[PDB]
């Protein structure tokens, strides 16, 4: 027969669970969003101690027992993968929109109907997104402070914003670029983000440079040069064991100080074949003996030895040099330059290299002078979706009206093309329309002000034309016009925030049957 | 939060509990197949 | 809520999430508060091995108690933080953001949702760290400035005559400094610990001290003169590294392959010696070789069969050290020999302490690493003069980096008291309120001075916020009979920079604290 | 960097068996939910299309139970309000009896639509006077959708079609059969200046071949056999006796005192001649049957052998009542014989056969009486109980008829008839309550909602439809479940009926309930 | 309510109890933690190698004391690597070695006659096993030899001696019988003997 | 004290006063909601699944399973105002706590 | 007889996490367990100064009269005695005697 600890459930009490489930998660992020937000705190599993108010970080820090909710952390991720911003927005619509479904269910409908009503509604509502969607230029220094501003009104950390906004914008310009003259390219890899604790928030900003924390391999080397000469290699100076095994015979009067002799030889050789293109700094992710060093103070190299391979990258694309692994192979063209200062500081009780770059940068590393490794954690998640943001602009320069108007807008259009179609999937299709709504109301409890009034005076102003870009004023609780307040969005993050929020719904939609306690095979 | 009923309950609905009925009674049914009828057979139980 | 899907889910609601920060943050400020200031309670922290460990310093005070609350970890980390970055007044964070909360506390009694009172501490701290630009006084920097500023800032984690004679101690440490460089860190100078004598015994010295003594019984206890031979080389015995052995014939193809291995150590120390006798070696003119690596028995006994003075095993940051204390110049091979890689020490000797035998060289003449020796009763004692003299030390670096000096023992937040209480009717709002709390905020500082003085509170605010505002002057606060008077006359003032960082940081954790809404114990299920 | 403890006050108090909910989103919520899912598991049955409900109790009692009020009393539930809900549910079937689960649904569209509400953001006094003008509005407005009134309750098919309809919410295949029987038992015993009690009409389960073969009996039945050798009798005097058979047994000890042989010679001989002489006088009065229910002596059956007389003992005080209210006899003290007048009369007494099962008997051929009970035949002790539930309904429903005869058409018609004008009443006031108004409107739409379900019929054209004949101009025009495909029809031409005060009562109770629940802002729970 | 005021007074239902065992296992799985960096400088030989990613404070105390029991353990385990070939002794001197082989050394004394793939596939594998540990003595011979008109349908059976103790036993290709046998099952068996200290997933 | 009864509480001047403090505060947070025709309407359950509707202090004061000094205290006050006067003993408990609250 | 502890330093400790405060707890109690401890060996190091012997877990037996021995021997659960143990054993180092 069956086996014993398998149970398997049946009707509506699964979906039951699901929906229960569903809203109980957005029952629990609802007030993070806005200008009006409140700082949530959470303790992982191992036992560390995290604070934050943006959704998929912290959401990956719960263990459920039902499924439901490990489909919604997946959802999350997704969307912390895919936007980077407004993570709580799309699980919040997708919540209501699923307790909107619920009741509908519950009358008598079946879900292919109800698929079909979602195919349908997201397909008119991103058209008509598209309708609303008006491009603007991206060539304004002004626009993007002005975007990474309105992102971060949702931060804590938007005090600092005047600066730290701009320092955001720098990184996206002095990384960027493109291979072989096409596919520009903006990897955030090469954007290493380091953070010195202590210090005020100001003095954190990117620097044309790299940054790395070491420092000098000998005291007797020179600890400041204004242009060093660039290298990086591959290979360790100290003896390569070889591949196979020969176990010298040693027959003779005396070999081994004939063998120590070629072997310091050796070593001698391959040094000086690095020194024929004299260089001023060598930089190596492998370990070196005293020998190299030794001959290389003759030729006053800063030797840097054991660095990182992804550093090694960054170094590399910043200076634009190359990459060598054998001295013998040393030529010109690998010996890139670019290094217009270089500082080994004795910051705080540490060591720092300082390497300030004088030609175009292709790869940006950042100071984060702060007061705590959480606080510099945030602020790095934020200015990573800052970034996010900005490039995300500079590839699409769409934007559409923020504070979350064009949802009430979208949801009037579709109401006029439900009142168009004849159908009853017209129900759930103005519902969930009804649904979407569910941030400004969430706006409004973060203000704890009146709620039903102004909700139907925006409901009355975006009936009608002109007011699209009107919006709703997290500030101090009141209607005011978009067009001076600031906050805008682009484009495609709330297309994927529709569309991860509806196809969650539709996933969450079709199930009749759990069967539990299987076993791996 | 707090169940609605106590503790030691069973829920079982639907066809599947119809069916279940049904073939329940089956089988007492077929414990005395041999019985009535001029042939006669005898059980025993202790 | 989630606690339906997670059984083992501990929820706490915004409402018990900020209780249960205030009862923390209460019970940190109430046990720190016993800790800063020269008056501040002196304590036990015992681990369960039985290490004893007695200390005036917040930070040690926080990582050797038994804590609990991930809001109290967060406050740890944090004070931690400034510790390490200047280290000192450390108890004086912890308490400003748990009367924040305080404050903050008394005032959410009425509604009030703090977001307000959030942006108008930040108004406030704005205008605050204006006046803190205007207030500080600027004189640059001398014997009395920086041996007053010691004498006041070591106080807060040690007690009176240790902090007198650590004055003169370090009056005397930073002098061997460039004259415009900085070149002060921990990396270039170095602590001795040796449980040898009684406190009244600590000194400095200019040169190196080193703990490794002869190898041999037939070196020399003490050099008048020395040649110092900083080397990098690989002097003990070592294999070929494709693993070579012996195949020979006769026990006497033994003894030549036993010559044959010898050979290598041999020339080397031929090399070294006859450096050395080149250079001199007559007329009391001692010879050291300085090594980081291991030594054969046969290459020491080659080398100190004409009594060479020579060592193994010392710290990296010793070669440093002795570079810029010898002035030799360092070597990792002897392809390229000059007596130009020679040091120089004016004196050197030995004292073995206990099981352990000391070298010392001193005498340098432009000398850039100097060491600390400091000699006490025990280990604890020991533990808490280190921790002392690197926060002094650390105090001292702040002060001759920086020009400026703001006056100290209470006058500048009470000033700042009154310049925001003035400010107020300017804030536009009930965000004032909080203004209010946040003047009542630094209140605290001279307060707790007075508490731990004895005094009675509220009579002695009155007298030192009065006198501050009849006046324009900074007054300060007696810790002798309580009697308001001026302590920036006396040699008393505090870091600039620090506490701009420290009003930093206290601001933004509090602002971090006052807006949590929930707090979890998600996972483990 | 361990778990988070307890905040100090409140959460140092709690006791381990004390749990504590505060504020809607998380408290209120909670038993929302929990009522509308114990809604749910009735909603699923009642009236033509109801199904039984197998239950056993934690006694091992199997209950086959389709009867709402029945259902909760074997229910045990232990949410604060589902008890709250079931209570009021108890008391309606007190006050009325039949389809306590229409309260339920009541109840939990009532407090879904609360939920609803209260998440949109309103606050709970404004929406609370707002179910209450719509209450008062119905207060008033449905004595004006009374459409009949039932006259004379005594013409026996007028009493039978009228209790059919409540009858016909039990047992489907056949009311008109129990409806005949119902209306034959009651009507005849019909009061005229006292008050119809339940107590005048008794039950007689048997077990036995079908209901068809089952009839009423104007009179009392009871599973006793006679001591009396003599059998059958007709026009009997009946001596009915409250005290103890025996000789008479004096509340103190009494203690024979023999000195002399002849105390002893004549002590048996007197004795059983003193009980001769009070049984003579006693027969002297001309009776037939003897009955009593204390302590019998033998010597009292001879003689009564020797005078052929009928002895018969009871066993219930109950009995003993009930007997001397329909015959008129009187509880006699002592065993002297009684006058004529407080005497009772039978036409015939037997001890009668009634299927491999015997019983006394006591028949009246006038069939006047003041009690009468139903004989019973069915194959299982389950099919006697619910039958005997749907009886009590319908004699409920007889019994409020007597109180109150006006008519309301049950079904449907009315509740859309209610809804629909709630609802335009609600286009007229101004201010944050039309909403309220609206939702007390919709709540009782799901009766018709529930009608459309059970039966297993699409709603949405029936609801449409409905709407549509209201707007017509048609309103006693409600569901029709018979054809199983939407269609309407006219309750008041179905004989589907019921009373202006059972309605009234049901939805005063349910509001009540309601607004008990929504006031009610802070939970604690005791230990289970 | 009742249950528990019967707890108070008697022990007549079991229900508070084993809530301590679930608590103890948590305790030591919390505990157990700490034992991987307990031994992060305890462990490896290599971290002198690993400068500029291992190094934060050289105290030149306790860790020139590790390098040196590192390197006094290094030349107590490099002194006895001394074999890897497995050597052809004859039956004459067999008694001189069953007895005669050191104290302390395990000798897997294996017997074979050649010819057949189950004993030459063991004698590779034992032979590249001498390659491995050449701190194990290995002895292959004919058992005829060995053992006079020993019984051909015996082979090839493993002996491990030490002391002239049979420790372990594996006759006949019984528990070797396969070609399927390979290089770590062998090794497995060895290890199971007793002479060496590895892991195998089966 | 721990001493002569290994086994008994002993709480210094500081002890008692946070947890009569803290007893207060939490009594009189709970209380704050239940005066006023616009107060809120307090829920409870018996220790045998029955239930009353309370906006009446004594009675919530005798229905919580509170085990505590400083509530039996106030328990006992509320009873004997609840028998004299009984109305408005909300007040009573408010007071009591605020000046506790202020005086701390 | 129900009353829990203070909330605050009381409610922050470790489970195995003990605390003396003020002159009440930890000064008394320390000050009686130093008394206790110099009464234990004052009965030595004279002319007549009487030896005392003890076993000690590695069961290797004592007798010394001259303090030192015997109370780095004994272990104990007091700080303050690591304190006044610590302090004879820096006068060990010093010297070394009485």
């Amino acid at each position: 027969v069956l086996s014993q600890n398998t149970k398997r459930e049946s009707g509506r009490k699964v979906q039951s669970g699901n929906i229960n489930a569903a809203k109980t998660i957005a029952d629990i992020i609802r007030t993070c969003l806005g200008p009006k937000s409140m700082m949530k705190m959470l303790l992982d599993p191992m036992g560390g101690i995290v604070m934050t108010n943006d959704g998929n970080a912290i959401l990956r820090e719960i263990q459920v027992q039902h499924p439901a909710a490990k489909s919604m952390i997946e959802i999350s991720r997704t969307q912390d993968e895919e936007v980077g911003d407004g993570t709580t927005s799309v699980i919040i619509l997708a919540g209501e929109m699923l307790s909107v479904a619920e009741h509908f269910l519950e009358q008598q409908m079946h879900p292919t109907v109800v698929i079909s009503a979602y195919r349908k509604a997201l397909d008119d509502m991103i058209s008509t997104l598209k309708k609303i969607s008006i491009p603007v230029d991206i060539s304004d220094s002004d626009m993007m402070l002005n975007i990474i501003n309105s992102s971060i009104t949702t931060k804590a950390i938007s005090r600092w914003s005047s600066l730290a906004c701009n320092i955001a914008l720098d990184a996206v310009k002095m990384v960027q670029f493109e291979e072989n003259g096409r596919k520009e390219i903006d990897i955030k890899k090469y954007a290493r983000v380091e953070k010195i604790p202590g210090g005020i928030i100001e003095d954190s900003c990117v620097l044309r440079g790299v940054m790395i924390n070491k420092d000098v391999t000998h005291p007797r080397m020179r600890r400041y040069i204004k242009n060093p000469r660039i290298v990086l290699l591959d290979s360790s100076l100290e003896y390569k064991k070889g591949e196979s095994q020969t176990d010298i015979e040693i027959t003779r009067e005396e070999d081994f100080t004939r063998i120590l002799q070629m072997e310091e030889e050796y070593i001698q050789q391959l040094c000086e074949d690095i020194i024929q293109l004299k260089p001023d700094v060598v930089i190596t992710e492998k370990g070196i003996s005293d020998l190299a060093q030794h001959y290389l103070m003759r030729a006053n190299i800063t030797a840097i030895r054991r660095v990182r391979k992804t550093d090694n990258n960054r170094i590399a694309r910043a200076c634009g040099a190359r990459i060598v692994s054998r001295p013998e192979e040393l030529r010109e063209d690998d010996v890139g330059t670019g290094a217009g200062l270089l500082e080994i500081k004795k910051i705080g009780d540490e060591y720092f290299t300082f390497i300030t770059d004088c030609k175009d940068p292709k790869a940006c590393t950042i100071l984060l002078r702060g007061a705590s490794k959480e606080i510099l954690s945030e602020v790095e998640r934020n200015l990573q979706d800052a970034m996010q943001v900005c490039r995300n602009v500079l590839l699409d320069p769409q934007l559409v009206p923020g504070g979350g108007a064009s949802e009430m807008a979208v949801a009037h259009a579709l109401t006029e093309k439900s009142k168009a179609m004849t159908g009853v999937e017209q129900w759930p299709y103005r519902a969930v329309a009804q649904a979407l709504e569910v941030i400004p109301r969430t706006l409004i409890q973060n203000c704890g002000a009146s709620t039903i009034r102004l909700l139907t005076s925006l409901r009355a102003k975006h009936t009608q034309e002109n007011c699209e870009t009107w919006g709703v004023n997290g500030e101090t609780g009141t209607l005011v016009d978009m067009k001076e307040l600031g906050i805008w969005e682009p484009l495609a993050v709330k297309l994927q925030t529709y569309k991860t929020a509806v196809e969650t719904a539709v996933l969450l939609l079709r199930i009749d049957d759990i069967v539990s306690g299987h076993k791996k095979k | 939060p707090v169940i609605l009923l106590k503790e030691g309950t069973d829920s079982s609905q639907g066809i599947p509990q119809l069916v279940s009925n049904i073939s329940a009674c089956q089988v007492i049914a077929e414990a005395v197949r041999t019985t009535l009828g001029p042939r006669g057979m005898d059980k025993l139980i202790v | 809520a989630v606690k339906t899907l997670n059984p083992k889910a501990e929820v706490a609601r915004a409402q018990a999430a900020l209780a249960v920060n205030i009862s923390a943050a209460r019970g940190l400020q109430d046990v720190l508060r016993t800790n800063l200031g020269p008056k501040g309670t002196m304590k036990m922290l015992v681990s369960g091995a039985g290490d004893i460990k007695l200390t005036k310093d917040g930070n040690v005070l926080l990582h050797e108690m038994q804590i609990q609350h991930p809001t109290a970890s967060l406050i740890a980390k944090v004070a931690t933080a400034q510790d390490d970055i200047t280290g000192d007044g450390t108890t004086s964070n912890v308490l400003i953001i748990g009367e924040l909360l305080k404050q903050a506390d008394l005032y959410i009694s009425e509604g009030l949702h703090p977001r307000i009172i959030t942006e108008g501490f930040e108004a406030a701290k704005e205008k605050a760290l204006q006046f803190l630009e205007e207030v500080k006084v600027s004189r640059e920097m001398d014997r009395e400035t920086l041996i007053d500023v010691a004498r006041t800032s070591l106080r807060t984690k040690v007690h009176a005559e240790l902090a007198d004679v650590l004055t003169e101690a370090v009056v005397d440490s930073i002098l061997a400094i460039k004259k415009q460089d900085e070149p002060i860190d921990l990396f270039m100078i170095e602590i001795m610990e040796m449980k040898h004598k009684s406190e009244t015994d600590t000194s400095l010295i200019r040169g190196l001290v080193l703990d490794h003594g002869a190898r041999h019984p037939d070196m020399k206890k003490r050099v008048e003169d020395a040649y110092i031979l900083t080397c990098n080389v690989s002097l003990e015995y070592e294999k070929t590294e494709v693993n070579s052995g012996f195949f020979y014939k006769s026990a006497e193809e033994r003894e030549k392959l036993v010559k044959a291995e010898r050979k290598f150590i041999e020339d080397r120390v031929k090399k070294i010696i006859e450096l050395k006798r080149k250079v001199c070696g007559d007329s009391d003119k001692g010879f050291v070789v300085i090594n980081q690596k291991g030594i054969d028995p046969f290459s020491l006994d080659a080398l100190s069969k004409e009594g060479i003075v020579a060592l193994r095993r010392a710290k990296r940051r010793n070669m440093e050290r002795l570079t810029l204390a010898c002035g030799g110049v360092a070597l990792n091979s002897f392809d390229d020999l000059s007596p130009d890689c020679l040091g120089h020490a004016g004196l050197v000797y030995e004292y073995t302490l206990g099981e352990e035998k000391f070298t010392f060289i001193e005498k340098c003449n432009n000398p850039r690493s100097v060491t600390l020796l400091i000699k006490g009763p025990n280990k604890h004692t020991l533990t808490q003069i280190k921790d002392a003299v690197r926060d002094g030390l650390r105090a001292v670096k702040n002060a001759i980096d920086d020009g400026c000096v703001v006056p100290g023992a209470g006058a500048v937040e009470v000033a700042m008291a009154e310049a925001l209480i003035k400010h107020k009717p300017s804030v536009k709002g009930r965000a004032q309120l909080g203004v209010q709390a946040f003047a009542d905020a630094l209140l605290i500082i001279p307060k707790v001075l007075a508490q731990n003085s004895g005094f009675d509170l509220q009579e002695t605010l009155v007298k030192i916020q009065a006198e501050h505002s009849e006046s324009g002057q900074l007054v300060g606060v007696d810790l002798n009979t309580g009697e308001p008077m001026v302590a920036a006359e006396v040699g008393v003032w505090d870091n600039y920079c620090v506490k701009k960082q420290l009003l930093h940081s206290c601001t933004v954790i509090a602002t971090n604290i006052l807006l949590v809404d929930e707090i979890m114990r998600a996972g483990m299920s | 960097a361990l778990h988070v403890p307890k905040a100090p006050g409140f959460a140092q108090m709690l006791k381990e068996g004390a749990k504590h909910f505060s504020g809607l989103e998380e408290a209120v919520y909670r038993n929302i939910q929990a009522c509308k899912e114990l809604a749910q598991t009735t909603r699923t049955a009642y009236g033509p299309n109801g199904m039984n409900k197998m239950v056993i109790n934690h006694l091992e009692k199997l209950f086959v139970t389709n009867d709402a009020a029945t259902i909760l009393r074997e229910l045990e539930v232990q949410h604060p309000a589902a008890k709250m809900i079931v209570m009021a549910s108890h008391m309606q079937e007190q006050e009325v009896g039949d389809g306590t689960n229409f309260v339920l649904v009541f109840a939990g569209a009532l407090l879904e639509l609360a939920e609803e509400l209260l998440r949109i953001g309103l606050s709970v006094s404004e929406v609370i006077e707002g179910y209450e003008i719509a209450c008062r509005k119905a207060h008033e407005i449905l004595p004006n959708l009374v459409c009949c009134s039932a006259k004379n309750l005594r013409d026996i098919d007028e009493v039978s079609s009228l209790l059919r309809t409540s009858i016909m919410s039990k047992q489907y295949g056949n009311e008109v059969f129990l409806a005949k029987l119902i209306a034959q038992a009651c009507v005849s015993i019909f009061p005229d200046s006292g008050h119809f009690n339940v107590d005048n009409i008794r039950v007689c389960k048997i077990l036995g071949s079908g209901i068809s073969s089952s009839s009423v009996l104007h009179g009392m039945v009871f599973k006793k056999e006679t001591e009396g050798d003599v059998t059958s009798v007709k026009d009997a005097k009946i001596a009915v006796y409250s005290c103890p058979f025996d000789g008479m047994i004096t509340e103190t000890k009494g203690t024979v005192l023999i000195k002399t042989a002849e105390e002893l010679m004549n002590f048996s001989k007197g004795e059983e001649n003193l009980m001769d002489a009070q049984v003579k006088a006693i027969a002297d009065t001309g009776a037939n049957v003897v009955v009593t229910g204390g302590k019998v002596a033998d010597m009292a059956l001879h003689y009564a052998n020797k005078y052929n007389i009928m002895l018969v003992r009871l066993n219930s005080k109950w009995d003993l009542r009930r007997l001397c209210k329909t015959v008129g006899a009187t509880a006699l003290p002592r065993l002297t014989p009684p006058v004529l007048e407080e005497m009772g009369h039978c036409d015939s007494v037997y001890l009668s056969e009634v299927g491999d099962t015997q019983v006394v008997v006591f028949k009246h051929e006038k069939e006047d009486g003041a009690i009468s009970t139903i004989v019973l035949r069915g194959s299982t002790d389950n099919l006697m109980d619910d039958i005997e539930r749907a009886v009590d309904d319908g004699v409920n429903t007889f019994k409020v008829l007597t109180r109150d005869k006006r008519l309301v058409p049950g079904g449907g018609a009315t509740e859309i008839e209610l809804a629909k004008q709630i609802t335009s009443y609600g286009e007229t006031c101004p201010g944050l309550e039309q909403y309220a108004i609206k939702k007390f409107a919709e709540a009782f739409e799901a009766i018709p909602r529930a009608l459309a379900e059970n039966s297993g019929v699409k709603a949405n054209e029936v609801i449409s439809k409905l709407y549509a004949v209201h707007q017509e101009g048609n309103k006693n025009v409600g569901l029709d479940i018979e054809a199983e495909v939407p269609a309407v029809k006219d309750m008041l031409e179905a004989g589907i009926l019921d009373t202006y005060l059972g309605k009234y009562w049901a939805i005063k109770l349910a509001t009540n309930a309601a607004v008990t629940v929504l006031r009610v802002d802070q939970i604690i729970m005791a230990k289970p | 309510e009742w249950n528990d005021i019967l707890r108070k007074k008697g022990i007549l239902p079991p229900k508070e109890s084993l809530k301590e065992l679930e608590e103890e296992a948590e305790e030591e799985q919390r505990i157990l933690q700490q034992s991987v960096v307990k031994t992060y400088e305890d462990m490896t030989l290599e971290e002198l190698e690993d400068h500029e990613d291992e190094f934060n404070e050289e105290d030149e105390r306790a860790i020139e004391m590790y390098r040196r029991r590192r390197l006094a353990e290094w030349k107590a385990t490099k002194l006895k690597n001394k074999f890897g070939e497995v050597l052809e002794i004859s039956g004459k001197d067999y008694v001189q070695e069953v007895t005669k082989a050191g104290e302390g050394l395990w000798v897997i004394l294996h017997l074979y006659k050649q010819g057949i793939p189950l004993c030459a596939l063991i004698n590779q594998h034992l032979s590249g096993l001498a390659r491995k540990f050449p701190d194990v003595k290995f002895i292959k011979a004919i058992s005829t030899t060995c053992i006079p008109n020993y019984p051909d349908r015996n082979l090839p059976t493993i002996f491990v001696y030490l002391e002239g103790d049979i420790k372990a036993q594996f006759i006949g290709p019984l528990v070797f019988g396969g070609m399927n046998l390979t290089r770590d099952e062998l090794e497995w068996k060895l290890s199971e003997s007793g002479a060496i200290m590895t892991d195998l997933e089966e």
